[PDB]
């Protein structure tokens, strides 16, 4: 009963946190991919060389 | 009559002894009602609270 409830509970929170964090990556690949152009890699293979 | 008497003696002693296994078997009986209706009590009232 009271445990199994709350079983239940957190078990549909993660099936939620399942579908909403492949959606949030999802959006950073569309942003990303019209963010991002010839201005960026002044910034990111300029940082790699440090690394 | 002494004999008899002796006879009787042993006599109630056995039917009280088999009187006596028929109290403690009559309440071993009884212990499994007072569990068994327990049990179907509290898992029907989880089924109510999950339903819920």
């Amino acid at each position: 009963a009271q445990a199994e409830i709350e079983q239940e509970l957190n078990s549909v929170k993660d099936a939620l946190r399942a579908q909403v964090g492949a959606l949030a990556v999802t959006g950073a690949e569309k942003i990303l991919g019209a963010s991002i152009d010839a201005n960026a890699h002044e910034q990111l293979v300029s940082k790699l060389a440090a690394e | 009559d002494l004999e008899l008497a002796h006879e009787k003696a042993g006599q109630q002693l056995r039917e009280a002894k088999a009187q006596a296994a028929e109290i403690v078997e009559q309440a071993k009986k009884r212990a499994n009602q007072i569990v068994d209706e327990a049990r179907d009590q509290a898992r029907t009232e989880g089924e109510r609270l999950k339903a819920q």
